[PDB]
């Protein structure tokens, strides 16, 4: 169902905004409480950078499934599942960099 | 402290009913989803149930469903499971486990598990061995609806302990795991590589994945580590 397609791919994106939201408050704990090493600093960028590429993989993957799925059911309302779930991915994408533009500054 | 404790453990007749309680500390527990996995004795790990943050949505093993039921009090910090019309195959040390990232489906935090008695889709080597400070390969062989369009997750286990995360989002390293460990995933298959062996490495290792076709949690065989 299209009905189904959407609510599914809403609740997969919310899911993997809590996966963010949760790592963003661990790294909170964790950036100010270690020793901020030249070698600590530039190892936790490329952690935090890995491990953000691959949440936006995780949402973009969504949103490129449901609108494939939609498109496919269609030849068989839509156009608005459309748009929320694009607006989402685009708003989880916006977070993700908020997320890494905060973390570069608690590093430095 | 990240921590989580099960209890309710015991003995049951076939037919009967159990109900495991699992109390979290040391996290806000509402934000996460939470899981439960269980190991047979002398055998390897197979994943139960997940529940999402608020139980809007649960997640169970096929051979489960409609006996068993997750559910969890966020006031309480509890994950619960109640299991109904027991059989013999439900005989395991139960685990209660965090689900995070709950989109990788990786269990990041286990408890100790609670032991409970009533009375295959991904291959691994059984064994693999080598010198310390050399380096050894573990497969993991899937298809399509598991390994082929899922993160897999790697852990390790050591004798009479619980499992730990090691590798997520097929290679990812867990914090505070050595980067000797690395992960990678290439097809239907996936490879846990393991340099500078270190005798504290000798361990089973299992490899995990959600599995689109089955509607859940695959675990590999997994693999006795030796070292020389």
């Amino acid at each position: 169902s299209y009905q189904d397609v959407c609510r599914k791919a809403k609740e997969k994106l919310d899911k993997i905004e809590m996966d963010a939201k949760n790592y963003e408050t661990n790294l909170k704990e964790q950036a100010n409480n270690a020793d901020k090493t030249e070698e600590y600093r530039k190892k936790k960028k490329i952690a935090i950078e890995a491990f953000l590429k691959k949440i936006e993989e995780a949402a973009d993957k969504v949103a490129r499934e449901a609108k494939q799925r939609l498109d496919e059911l269609e030849k068989k309302e839509l156009e608005k599942c459309k748009e929320e779930v694009e607006k989402r991915a685009r708003e989880l994408r916006r977070r993700i960099r908020e997320i890494l533009e905060r973390a570069k500054k608690w590093l430095d | 402290e990240v921590q989580l404790v099960e209890s309710g453990g015991g003995l049951v007749q076939p037919g009967g009913s159990l109900r495991l309680s699992c109390a979290a500390s040391g996290f806000t527990f509402n934000t996460y989803w939470m899981s439960w996995v269980r190991q047979a004795p002398g055998k390897g790990l197979e994943w139960v149930a997940n529940i999402q943050q608020d139980g809007s949505e649960k997640d169970y093993l096929n051979s489960v469903r409609g006996r068993f039921t997750i559910s969890r009090d966020n006031a309480k910090k509890s994950l619960y499971l109640q299991m109904n019309s027991l059989r013999a195959e439900d005989t395991a040390v139960y685990y209660c486990a965090r689900d995070n990232p709950a989109s990788a489906v990786a269990f990041d935090v286990w408890g100790q598990g609670a032991m409970v008695t009533v009375s295959s889709a991904l291959t691994q080597p059984p064994s693999v061995s080598e010198a310390p400070r050399r380096r050894v390969t573990i497969y993991c062989s899937g298809s399509s609806s598991n390994i082929g369009n899922n993160a897999v997750s790697w852990y390790q286990q050591l004798p009479g302990k619980s499992p730990k995360l090691l590798i997520y989002f097929d290679d990812l390293v867990t914090s505070g795991v050595s980067d000797r460990f690395s992960g990678s995933k290439s097809g239907t298959s996936a490879s846990l590589a393991i340099s500078g062996l270190q005798s504290e490495d000798e361990a089973d290792y299992y490899c995990a994945a959600w599995d689109d076709r089955l509607n859940g949690v695959v675990f590999g065989g997994g693999t006795k580590l030796t070292v020389l």
